[PDB]
């Protein structure tokens, strides 16, 4: 049997992984009767083939392809290197050349000046000789049947796909660098050829991550959907019957928006949440039951938020489109009480994005009401082993650079309403600006974002740019801001993420009390912020705390056990001499015995920086004092700390002249 | 045509540099932000003679 999943598979990893119980395949016995096939050779062959062909040809060339048949290439010197071949060593030619120009080859003779060799060897072809010979030019439809149906195939090309590529002369003549099948055979891109091959069923096109494997079932799902395999995980399950993190498991789960309100049950609305991971689900031990998402004043029960927060955006089931829940509890709609239904789907994600690249700080871009102050709060407890995940001493919110300065830009820009003519008053403004629907007009922000726009270029840049180079040089911080040009015009060093709350921002503005001003002010400066930014498309929030929050949970479920000694680690930067030894914190990993062991002996003597100390000690127990260092070569890679690792993102510089000093790495 | 005497008598440079929150060496600007240029002052104090130069 075949059977045909979205992943990377090989004969080594994949086993040890646990890829199809990844899948939700319940395959518990271990009967070790589903042989794995590698597929690392036919994916990179596949990306070699793409620059060369289209992808038409490519895709339903590869479908149709027995995989169970074993074959492999044995691909040839140029036709005017492997005569050269055959003249050293003149045993290995095969029988069917030419009696003419075989005894021509096997004699000692120099054949400098070739008077009947010149016309044999011109009129040679390798046609005649070896009889596939696919070709450089193929047409690559038929390299599959040549495949199929033989065993060895020659050709004089490289790209080709399929099977391994074996080579026929040794290394020095070229100019362009069996398996076990135990009858439950697994792996990647299926096959149309045979009936008992199958396509797992489960997972949408629409969130597979390698996007080859993606483009490939896109194309073989946009033909051949009849005549398709499609079994269920319960399905294969019955037919059965150097730990990785920053990869987890990821599941959509499937509620309802329901009301009790009159003691009758009613179903209202119809929903679906994308991407929430696995082991907070397990965590939070959430099951099929009733649920209630509110608790005694309105606000949500801080784990509904904590994965509201946790994964991306909703979307409704009848409409398929984006949707948004009401924070506030005045209804059009509000949604008390829940239930949930159903998983759909088991893949896995990288939960590091590509951008991270560099050990740097992290500015976080957020509309203004989001909830900043309750997931902080939210953020602020959490301690998994013994190390505080995201302190609150070292993040940034969006309006400490806004109230550090003396006409305190807040207050500033209350006093907008006197260079408009015909307004004269922050009430009048407020009631001008708007409909009485609270979607505003277009030319009265048009003229009052004209009015805005020197307040928020020449007034906040400069001491924007200021105060993040002072955030910078004390520690690698998180910033919180708005309106991502504010991190954009203020030349802002570290990694952007533009993010989004899966939750209506507008009516979250004008429930909080006791805020500054008007709450018809604070909604109207929050559409200039949303107005003055970037037509960019953010991202939704999720990512940040799955990279915040689930790949410690891995760690705590691998070395929650072992000893904080021996599997803790320390990383920062040292100082040689002693006047009046010094180390400073930079990072701390957490980490098995053998990956640390590992992590001990890499080169950590490259990078250098400059080290300066003040004498302000503060409130904090053991006797370290505030610091500022300066790094100025490279950056750190974070390859050069592991992928299998946990290490804590941002921290504060604590341990007077300048040192000059040099980083290191300590244990026990 | 007149010389004006003020050419040939300059103040100290330590004034027109500082250094930032970086340590990055930037200039001190005292008449717009475009005044980020070498100033003209002060060189015969930095100095120490060559050795069959005597002058």
């Amino acid at each position: 049997a075949y059977i045909a999943v979205p992943a990377v598979v090989d004969s080594r990893s994949s086993e040890a992984i646990g890829l199809l119980e990844s899948f939700g395949v319940d395959a518990g016995s271990d009967a070790n009767d589903v042989s794995y096939q590698d597929h690392d050779y036919v994916v990179d062959q596949l990306q070699y083939m793409l620059d060369g062909y289209e992808a038409g040809d490519v895709i339903d060339a590869l479908v149709y392809r027995n995989w169970l048949h074993h074959s492999v290439y044995c691909l040839l010197p140029p036709k005017s290197q492997l005569l050269e071949y055959w003249k050293s060593n003149p045993s290995v030619i095969p029988d069917n050349v030419d009696r003419r120009l075989r005894k021509r080859l096997m004699l000692k003779k120099d054949l400098r000046k070739d008077d009947e060799y010149n016309q044999l060897a011109r009129a040679f072809k390798i046609s005649d000789v070896y009889a596939p010979l696919i070709s450089s030019t193929t047409s690559p439809m038929t390299m599959i049947q040549n495949l199929n149906q033989g065993e060895i195939v020659y050709t004089t090309t490289d790209r080709v796909i399929g099977a391994r590529v074996l080579l026929y002369a040794p290394r020095k003549y070229y100019a362009s660098t069996r398996v076990p099948h135990s009858r439950f055979n697994v792996g990647t891109f299926p096959s149309i050829a045979t009936p008992k091959c199958s396509v797992m069923s489960g997972v949408d096109i629409e969130s597979i991550p390698n996007e080859f494997i993606k483009l490939f079932y896109q194309r073989v799902k946009s033909i051949h959907a009849n005549i398709l395999n499609d079994i269920s995980p319960q399905i294969v399950s019955d037919m059965i019957n150097h730990v990785d993190v920053y990869r987890v498991d990821v599941v959509n789960v499937l509620f309802e928006v329901v009301d009790v309100a009159d003691g009758l049950r009613s179903v209202s609305r119809k929903l679906i949440m994308h991407t929430v991971p696995v082991c907070i689900l397990e965590l939070l031990g959430i099951e099929i039951a009733d649920y209630c998402i509110r608790q005694e004043d309105g606000m949500f029960t801080d784990w509904f938020l904590l994965l509201t927060m946790l994964s991306d955006g909703l979307t409704d089931r009848r409409t398929h489109c984006q949707y948004l829940i009401n924070p506030s509890s005045m209804p059009p709609d509000v949604i008390l009480n829940i239930s949930i239904t159903g998983f759909i789907n088991r893949h896995t994600i990288d939960v590091m994005p590509d951008v991270y690249d560099f050990i740097k700080p992290i500015g976080a871009v957020l509309p203004k009401g989001s909830f900043k102050s309750t997931i902080m709060r939210v953020l602020d407890s959490i301690s998994v082993l013994g190390v505080k995940i995201m302190p609150r001493a070292h993040v940034v919110d969006s309006d400490e650079v806004g109230e550090q300065m003396e006409p305190t830009f807040e207050h500033a820009v209350m006093e907008i309403y006197k260079g408009i003519a015909g307004v004269d008053s922050l009430d009048d403004l407020t009631k001008w600006v708007l409909n009485s629907d609270l979607v505003p007009h277009d030319d009265r922000l048009g003229q009052l974002f004209q009015a805005f726009l020197p307040l928020a270029k020449d007034l906040l840049a400069p001491m924007a740019r200021q105060f993040y180079d002072n955030s910078m040089s004390e520690g690698r911080l998180l910033t919180f801001a708005h309106a991502d040009s504010e991190l954009l015009n203020a030349n802002y060093f570290g990694h952007l993420l533009r993010l989004k709350i899966p939750y209506i921002t507008e009516v979250n503005l004008m429930i909080r009390k006791n805020r500054e001003g008007g709450e018809l002010f604070q909604l109207v400066l929050s559409y200039l912020y949303k107005m003055y930014a970037t037509s960019a498309q953010p991202k939704w929030f999720g990512s940040l705390l799955r990279l915040l929050i689930c790949p410690w949970l891995h760690m705590e479920k691998l070395i929650g056990e072992a000893d904080p000694a021996s599997t803790s680690a320390e990383i920062g930067w040292h100082v040689p001499r002693e006047q009046l030894d010094g180390f400073i914190p930079y990072v701390s990993i957490r980490a098995p015995r053998l990956v640390i062991e590992e992590l001990m002996e890499k080169n950590w003597g490259q990078y250098h920086a400059q080290v300066i100390v003040t004498d302000q000690l503060v409130v904090g127990e053991p006797r370290r004092v505030s610091a500022k260092a300066v790094i100025k070569g490279n950056h750190l890679p974070v390859k050069l700390i592991s992928r299998f690792a946990c290490f804590t993102l941002t921290s504060k510089y604590e341990m007077g002249a300048a040192y000059n000093a040099r980083l290191a790495f300590r244990s026990d | 045509l007149p010389i004006p005497p003020t050419i040939y008598t300059k103040p100290s440079h330590d004034s027109y540099y500082y250094i930032d929150a970086l340590n990055r060496v930037r200039r001190k600007t005292y008449q717009g932000p475009d005044d980020v240029y070498v100033p003209n002052c002060s060189i015969v104090e930095l100095l120490e003679p060559h050795e069959t130069l005597t002058s």
